């Protein structure tokens, strides 16, 4: 697609996963 | 308006110096406008990297 978003700031648009709390 | 010809020559010398300076660094502006052509955005980091 065509947009006005710089390639440097693309990876900042996603949500990272998180490890569940290992201790319980 | 006797003060309309001094500023014209001041800007003329400014333009002549700018042209003489840009002639020596023509490759800089060349690679720079090509970098702006491929990568659609241009920040200060890419700016200083392309100053090489």
């Amino acid at each position: 697609r065509e947009s006005t978003m710089p390639d440097r700031f693309r990876y900042l648009t996603k949500e990272a996963p998180d490890s569940p709390i290992i201790w319980p | 308006l006797s003060n309309g010809f001094f500023r014209s020559n001041t800007r003329s010398e400014s333009y002549q110096y700018l042209s003489n300076l840009f002639i020596s660094n023509g490759t800089l502006l060349d690679r720079m406008t090509k970098t702006l052509l491929k990568k659609r955005w241009l920040f200060s980091d890419e700016m200083k990297i392309g100053f090489m």
